RNA sequence: CAGCCACCCGAGAUUGAGCAAUAACAGGUCUGUGAUGCCCUUAGAUGUCCGGGGCUGCACGCGCGCUACACUGACUGGCUCAGCGUGUGCCUACCCUACGCCGGCAGGCGCGGGUAACCCGUUGAACCCCAUUCGUGAUGGGGAUCGGGGAUUGCAAUUAUUCCCCAUGAACGAGGAAUUCCCAGUAAGUGCGGGUCAUAAGCUUGCGUUGAUUAAGUCCCUGCCCUUUGUACACACCGCCCGU
RNA sequence: AGGAGUGGAGCCUGCGGCUUAAUUUGACUCAACACGGGAAACCUCACCCGGCCCGGACACGGACAGGAUUGACAGAUUGAUAGCUCUUUCUCGAUUCCGUGGGUGGUGGUGCAUGGCCGUUCUUAGUUGGUGGAGCGAUUUGUCUGGUUAAUUCCGAUAACGA
């Protein structure tokens, strides 16, 4: 919550060039051990991926300090509904397969 | 529901009785 | 980029324990039953042991690449430096977090405990074990909760050997009343080599080369046709 | 017979601990844990921000703690002493320490070593001893506060951090009722290191050092166990139960 | 008829008795009371003289280029370079807000719903099947008269034998 909407599209084209992600909670804290740098500020990066995962549609599992993510297609469905961008432009992600 | 395991948890409960009517049954036509 | 070989040997401890457990969390409906890190030069080989391996595969490899990747990109290794194998474990049977698996798959569902039980402790014991014992405690119906437990075979408690002659599997089964927590332990028979049980015996147990029926005439006689 | 006692010999002759049986308890923990089943308050979320009252009072309401009685207690600094252990980037901005400014040494600043049997350190403001001494015990012998010398540098410390000296004289030498722990390297004295942490300890967890009077027994008190016996108890003697 | 060191002679803490911001959660003998590894300014203070930046996958309501965000010493605040002063019409700018709860949860209740860990009964030597004896049966023998052991440890005895 109090997410600025050009925080909303920087976080995400991270969740589309990314996918399959790994985080951690940190919220107050001003420097990152694995997902700073990203010139843009931490707090609503974190808070953004709390809204993505936590809206209500997306589940989760919180455990050992950090975060492991199944994106359902259901959240895709959602992606290409509101941005209107096509599948049709595949992740990079399908490589050394 | 097992009928034996009904019977040996809560045989000695309020639904003891009717624990040991379903036990019954289970076994035989009781 | 150097910390001293107590804070490494902790460091190396404290990662083995993390790994673990993800993959404890992960994927113990896939039969997993322990992972086992060897160092190799310039490398962090992993091997995986699963009751089930074509699950922790999948399809085309999908679910080891990508659980791979991830504990690429959490634990700290450079670009494409984890690799994790997954192969079948020979003693499936008196494996206590196999076991403890199995019967908490049995009892998730909503099943009889005591059918579940009984079927796990008749399935180590054909699988060879000395002697078993399962305790299943929690809810049962009513105001207070019971704990059942099923012993079959000879087991130990005390003293050194139960060190490496049982193995321990606490688990927690979830159902919509509440949590009921299962204990499955085995006492693995004693085997030279095989890994399917400890090397050495029981310190209180002296063995004796046995000799054979000797039914012998007075005197050897040679014989010759 | 199991074994017991003693004695040579012997380094050592019931020798520290750890682990530890089903039934047990409505014992503690939901404030260790997206370990976990929902009846259910509030906006003064049991979130932040060197920020901020207490509790660091004294007619004590209680409990764990901080402490040795004499040529033994401590100084001459006049001979090589102990550890058990700890010590510097995923997080992270916080490590242990070897000369001089010099009042008399930690030390406000320059300086190197050590990711450690390599440096601290053959453990850097320590024995218990002793040509500062007690001639028979309030003196020199062990401290009632409480003041200065430069303070390790922690906004604050006083509403918990931070040295020895002037010898200023405190029932100054086995302790209401009640009692807790303890049998040899017990107890007790004594310092040191880990945890907590900012080198934060009066706490705890360990470690050495000095070093031990009494007892090798009993069932008297408090309990426990292996039996027989009695019971009107079984929520089990905190029981049950009688009487206008 | 033993003792040594005791809680009273030299380094303050725990929780109840116990004026308002002071006696502040969990733990009612052993089995609570430097115990929650809990050394309380403050992030962990709920007894606290005081506040702000506030929450809803939904059930229904107020309706869009403005419906406010920690964010000024000197007229002050109730300690506070906190704009909270009944104050500027500075400032990310559609972020949000009010009435009831499931929710992305609450170190929010209930440990008399639980798991897992512990603690204790209980530091003692105790405990249990199978088959066989006894009893209608609950149950008993095995698991014992003795001697011995730290020991249900062993010798031995023996309707018990094997464990």
């Amino acid at each position: 919550m109090l997410m600025p909407k050009k925080n909303r599209i920087a976080i995400y084209e991270l969740l589309f060039k990314e996918g399959v992600m790994v985080a951690k909670k940190d919220v107050h804290m001003p420097k990152h051990p694995e997902l700073a740098d990203k010139n843009v500020p931490n707090l609503h990066v974190m808070k953004a991926m709390q809204s993505l995962k936590s809206r209500g549609y997306v589940k989760e599992q919180f455990a050992w300090r950090h975060f492991y993510w199944y994106l359902t297609n259901e959240g895709i469905q959602y992606l290409r509904d509101y941005l209107h961008l096509p599948p049709e432009i595949v992740p990079a992600t399908l490589r050394r397969s | 529901t097992d009928p034996i395991d009904d019977f040996q948890v809560n045989w000695n409960t309020k639904h003891g009785s009717g624990v040991t009517r379903e036990l019954m049954r289970e076994l035989n036509g009781g | 980029v150097q910390i001293s070989k107590k804070r490494k040997f902790v460091a190396d401890g404290i990662f083995k324990a993390e790994l673990n457990e993800f993959l404890t969390r992960e994927l113990a409906e896939d039969g997993y039953s322990g992972v086992e890190v060897r160092v190799t030069p310039t490398r962090t080989e992993i091997i995986i042991l699963a009751t089930r391996t074509q699950n922790v595969l999948g399809e085309k490899g999908r679910r080891i690449r990508e659980l791979t990747a991830v504990v690429q990109k959490r634990f700290g290794f450079p670009e494409g430096s984890v690799e994790l194998y997954a192969e079948k474990v020979a003693t499936r049977g008196l494996c206590a977090i196999a076991q403890a698996e199995s019967l908490r798959y049995k009892l998730l569902g909503g099943l009889a405990v005591r059918r579940a039980c009984y079927g796990v402790l008749r399935f180590i014991m054909e699988s060879g074990a000395k002697g078993c014992e399962v305790v299943v405690s929690g809810k049962l119906r009513g105001q207070r909760a019971k704990s059942m437990k099923f012993v079959d075979g000879l087991m130990i408690h005390s003293g050194d050997p139960v060190n490496y002659y049982v193995d321990t599997a606490v688990r927690h089964v979830l159902l919509r009343q509440g949590v009921l927590g299962i204990k499955v332990k085995i006492m693995l028979p004693w085997d030279p080599t095989g890994k399917i049980g400890p090397k050495k015996p029981l310190p209180d147990h002296v063995s004796i080369v046995e000799p054979k029926d000797e039914i012998l005439p007075t005197t050897p006689i040679s014989e010759q046709k």
